[PDB]
């Protein structure tokens, strides 16, 4: 989850993402968690 | 008293004024050393792309003067050049948002492209390196500069009215409201679930696209006069037809949930904005989900797009309420947008 | 308030390193001039180089007395290499001071080693009281860390908010006027035929709706007649009631007004008297006091026998003055009574 | 007139000839600061209306 948040601007095109996307909603929900409550601020 | 006074000369001055916040994570941690050059992100004022300017400032000010004060100019990038001139002033900020230091110019400086005029010597450094004095959260120096470039003229010579005729406003909202709450002889026979409207064809067809189609194709030989709503509650599709006849919607913010699906049913437009507007100025943390499921539902964009960047803001407590649970159950894309979103407004880190 | 940041983080690149020999107290041996290290790296593919060589003995005058430490370059392709090293000692028993450190870096450059000849005094050092000597073994620590300025952000943090566009009826009723879609009833006019909606027709114009509402549509309606007014200005009119604006009313507003008259219009009967008014010359206002007579149109009456009042010494030369006083009688004496108690009860 | 004033500004006690190209009037009529004192109601919204009678 880490790994893919930092590389997220890359990540984001791979297929193997496009498909978590259908297959695994929760999965991109904890790494929205992860991005955001673990994160942040970042002005804003 | 004498009032009115025949003319009404009103010169303007031209008053463009736009903001810049200058930020650096661990300032204090190197930031280089004598005269030297952290030359800042040139900025314009957002309405047009003619004005170039950039803050500069040294942590160490150039020349021995400078060598306990920072060193902080404000230079013209790049403009058609006029010859600009400005009044600014640079304002320190805290990590609770509110001014702490602040120094305005005294006059508007006159700038041509090269030239730079600013706050030299603006501030002792030990009173900045103070770590009790608070102005250093997370080791991060915060700036923020305002310019107020002005040209002034302009000059009007009034209008001298030398006549008194009283010709009355504009009507023609109000009395095609006349032509449906009176109904006044009226050519199409709508209904909305039970209900039983008359209204005409061709201010229908004309504000309304979809009407226009469902009008004009193959009713007018057999039902045109017969047509049936059976989608809208005709509590709203009374809004919905006050709209289309006098082009407003008084009551609109009691029920814009559910006119944003009629408007938008009907490609109404402006109808359609409108209701987005309604939503947009009532966005709150436990509902701001549903804003966006519906704001993506109804093919909104503005809606949608404003209801992202507050999610993206509130999303360290939206997440515990109950809408963006059945949110991710039901809709995962709008959380890879969300998600996609908040990822560009951090790419650089 | 907020039009644009630019963070411009300043790269910091951080990371550790120790160094531990078993045997200080006899680590010596050879005289202690120079320990050569072995290298160490981190970040990028260890492309930075770094190593740690120690002069505990005294190579120079003063360096008895003090203990030595140093950093040096070992290799780097590019010259400039700015590090801020902090140079410490990991605590190996209970010590986290007694670890000075130089803010000040320099520019380490290829085979260049630059760094610190003064640590601290032997004697207390080599003591164990001060608990610098565990198990005969010593540990320090830097903290290499090096910079660079290639770092921008540009941002807007725009503050936004939804537009609405404005009002469009006025448009998307003048749009129905030209394209005449729906149509319901046939206005004539002088060979000209032209094709209306009966509904906005009535509701704009009360004498429009007295000849529809009493049920003669199929006489009426398929062929209203309106016989009197001329193709342009029947034109214009129509574009006023459908949209509500009259664009080229100035240069008409004489049989405009007539016409607006005849249908109760009354905003663009306003119009043409606002038209009318600003246009009285001297030799005119004959003419225009008999149309706002004969039309009931008020105000440019009273505007009009001002005018004449305010130009008597003029008008009267005037042959339409003459014409009106053979015609209208009661005109002459409406201004004169107008003139009777204003604008001249001084003498 | 915004706020209530009808006074505070002078008259001329007299009646002085204009010639082409010529200019005439007075020049002590208020404190610079005064005028900016938004306590004497002469900065609305950071505007002066004039209010001249010739």
């Amino acid at each position: 989850v880490d790994f893919i948040n930092y590389h997220a601007s890359d990540v984001l095109e791979t297929s193997g993402w496009k498909s978590m996307v259908v297959s695994h909603p929760h999965l991109v929900a904890e790494a929205y968690r992860s991005l955001a409550s673990a994160q942040c601020p970042f002005l804003g | 008293s004498g009032p009115v006074a025949e003319s009404w000369c009103y010169t303007q001055i031209k008053v463009v004024k736009f903001s810049y916040m200058w930020t650096i994570n661990n300032f204090s941690f190197c930031r280089e050393k004598m005269g030297e050059v952290i030359k800042s992100s040139t900025f314009s004022s957002g309405a047009n792309d003619k004005l170039k300017w950039c803050l500069r400032v040294n942590p160490k000010g150039l020349d021995e003067e400078s060598k306990d004060y920072l060193s902080l100019y404000l230079l013209l990038v790049s403009c058609p050049k006029s010859e600009v001139r400005a009044k600014f002033k640079f304002s320190i900020l805290n990590a609770k948002g509110e001014e702490t230091k602040a120094m305005e110019s005294q006059r508007a400086y006159r700038f041509v492209q090269g030239k730079d005029w600013g706050f030299k010597k603006f501030i002792r450094r030990d009173f900045l390196l103070d770590e009790a004095n608070g102005l250093l959260p997370d080791d991060k120096l915060t700036l923020f500069c305002e310019v107020s470039v002005v040209q002034d003229s302009v000059n009007i010579s009034g209008q001298n009215t030398m006549n008194m005729v009283k010709v009355p406003e504009c009507r023609l909202a109000d009395e095609l409201g006349g032509l449906w709450e009176n109904s006044r002889f009226t050519d199409c026979c709508l209904c909305v679930a039970g209900q039983e409207f008359q209204a005409h064809k061709a201010i229908l067809a004309a504000r309304s696209p979809v009407f226009s189609a469902m009008f004009e194709h193959e009713m007018e030989e057999s039902k045109k006069n017969r047509v049936e709503i059976n989608d809208v509650e005709p509590e709203v599709f009374k809004e919905m037809m006050c709209f289309i006849y006098t082009g407003k919607a008084p009551n609109l913010d009691k029920m814009a949930d559910d006119l944003l699906a009629a408007a938008d049913k009907y490609a109404l437009e402006r109808l359609k904005v409108m209701c987005e507007d309604a939503l947009c100025s009532n966005l709150s943390v436990e509902n701001a989900a549903e804003i966006l499921i519906l704001a993506d539902l109804h093919s909104a964009d503005q809606l949608k797009t404003q209801a992202v960047d507050f999610i993206n803001y509130h999303a360290s407590d939206v997440l515990e309420t109950s809408g963006w649970k059945s949110m991710v159950v039901s809709h995962p894309h709008l959380v890879a947008e969300a998600y996609r979103s908040l990822a560009s407004a951090q790419c650089p880190f």
